[PDB]
């Protein structure tokens, strides 16, 4: 059934999973029109589609051109985010096929079961978690592929960089998700956390800038600071 | 006219014909029905004084054959019997007359209500959904389960209405995914009218088949597929006009016969909002949306 905080030790174990977020599918800026009506002007979007265990992220991209002169685009972009997935799964050999796939978006649930009816086998479920899997786009490297695309492309990463070499698949999965939900919350502070120091880069096969295992915890304690500075900002606490 | 003769009435029971019904006590000299109108199926049935559990009773069609009732005290239940000797029938049946031992199927003559009710309903196709085939006639009850409620566990007492499933293979075809989970109308007109129905006649007909055999059953997995041929229908942007007029005035009768009491177990909130208020028929059943809403508008 659902996932949520009782089955968290489930994202690690050894049956193949994907989270799907489609978050970032249809993204559009709201303008005014020279009559002073309101117009939308789609950008470039991604599927984001992870295993959690591995790091692997199959980023497909979603070029403007899919929606040209199509209607109820948000609906729209629902089933094409379901279409792709369901092609991804078909163009993994079988024994790289998922058990499940978790939708971080109730409304993805009908899209992508249907889509999937000649794999009967694999689990389609909601999640309970909060993810900040829409800040993908705050990833410098991940928001650059996805602005310069020309046409439909299919891109893959290591979301986790070279982490799994050191940490547990269940530690990573919390660093990711601690920066991506810093990410959201304050992007720009967020982004001076990461790059402060001039003498720790990010290497040209990475992501993420390569911290030792102490400075890991220290980035990882700012980020927390980063995330309750915004909690009280935002209440007045 | 034709008679359903009862040997007699030894257990105190509630005896339904069609939408009529009446009590009958313990050893009553109670003898059958005369005068049912010949042309229509008809369902006798069953609710016992001592045990209102299972409900239970038989289709049937007076011209296929002479049929009767008696109470069988080793299974606990009246069953329909057929009479192959006409001369030994027609006396049984004149004597029960004579004596004046039988109800008459109270029809008004301005009342079309059952002739509205089972329409597109034929005992062919009903022998088809329950299948017994040394039988002319058809037992249901109310804990029968169908075919599809069997598949998600006798399956020679099953209910075989046709599977419906909205999310299927044979509701979606491959590369319409989207287009045929959101309009239905492919499923409707090629997959189930075209396909397996062969006409809408014998699709109203099952749809009001499972109607009767919820209401007077309260059959469950009747009920549902009542509302899934409904629902069939409402989401499909393209059905023929005659199917839509003819469905207003087949969901008109149900909706205006159904026990004002019974309304919290026979009606699906979810599938009657969707098909009067959202759906691309939302505006096609003017008739049952106006009695729906005066007559239920809680559900609403
Ligand atoms: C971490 C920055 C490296 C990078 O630009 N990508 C490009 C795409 N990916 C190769 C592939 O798509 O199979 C390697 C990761």
């Amino acid at each position: 059934g659902a996932m949520n905080s009782s089955n968290y030790a489930e994202l690690f174990n050894n049956d193949i999973k994907l989270f799907v977020d489609d978050t970032n599918v249809y993204r559009v800026t709201v303008h005014k029109t020279f009559e002073g009506n309101v117009a939308t002007k789609a950008i470039n979007g991604c599927i984001f589609t992870l295993n959690p265990k591995t790091g692997h992220l199959f980023l497909k991209i979603i070029h403007t051109s899919v929606w040209a002169g199509q209607k109820r685009l948000s609906q729209l972009a629902k089933w094409k985010t379901a279409e792709e997935v369901s092609a991804l799964v078909r163009s993994l050999p079988k024994e790289e096929q998922p058990k499940q796939i978790i939708v971080t978006r109730k409304a993805m649930l009908d899209p992508l079961e249907v889509h999937m009816l000649d794999f009967p086998n694999i689990a389609i479920r909601p999640t309970e978690l909060r993810l900040p899997f829409s800040a993908a786009m705050s990833i410098d490297k991940l928001s650059d592929v996805v602005m310069k695309a020309t046409e439909p492309q299919m891109v893959l990463f290591n979301i986790y960089d070279d982490w799994l070499d050191r940490i547990s698949s269940y530690t990573a999965f919390s660093r990711l998700t601690l920066l991506l939900r810093a990410l959201k919350t304050n992007e720009e502070s967020a982004k001076m956390i990461l790059l402060s120091d001039p003498t720790i880069t990010i290497k040209s096969y990475h992501l993420w800038p390569s911290f030792t295992d102490e400075q890991w915890i220290t980035i990882e304690s700012q980020m927390r600071d980063l995330i309750l500075t915004e909690y009280g900002r935002k209440y007045n606490v | 006219m034709n008679t359903v003769p009862f040997t007699s009435a030894p257990i105190e029971v509630t005896i339904g014909i069609d939408q009529y019904s009446f009590n009958v006590k313990e050893n009553q000299p109670f003898h059958g029905i005369k005068d049912i109108p010949i042309g229509h199926v008809h369902v006798i049935h069953f609710q016992h004084a001592d045990n209102s559990s299972m409900r239970y009773g038989y289709w049937f069609d007076c011209r296929m054959g002479n049929f009767y009732i008696q109470y069988d005290p080793k299974d606990g239940l009246y069953k329909m019997m057929e009479e192959r000797d006409g001369a030994k029938f027609e006396n049984i049946v004149h004597n029960f007359k004579e004596r004046q031992m039988m109800v008459s199927y109270p029809k008004i003559d301005e009342d079309d209500t059952w002739y509205n009710l089972t329409e597109f309903v034929q005992m062919d196709k009903i022998r088809k959904i329950v299948r017994k085939d040394e039988n002319q006639f058809s037992y249901v009850d109310s804990s029968m389960t169908t075919v599809q409620e069997n598949e998600l566990s006798d399956p020679a007492h099953s209910l075989n209405y046709t599977v419906i499933n909205f999310k299927s293979r044979e509701a979606i075809r491959p590369g319409h995914e989207m287009e045929d989970f959101l309009d239905k109308s492919y499923y409707l007109n090629t997959v189930m009218l075209q396909g397996i129905f062969k006409n809408s006649s014998n699709y109203f007909g099952e749809l009001q088949f499972a109607f009767l055999n919820a209401m007077f059953f309260g059959n469950y997995g009747s009920s549902l597929q009542w509302h899934a041929m409904i629902e069939l229908i409402c989401s499909s942007a393209t059905v023929p006009k005659h199917m839509l007029d003819k469905l207003d005035e087949i969901l008109y009768y149900q909706i205006k016969t159904l026990p004002e009491q019974y309304s919290d177990i026979l009606l699906n909130e979810r599938v009657w909002n969707i098909c009067l208020y959202s759906s691309f028929q939302k505006n096609s059943l003017h008739n049952t949306e106006k009695i729906m809403e005066n007559k239920y508008p809680e559900l609403l």
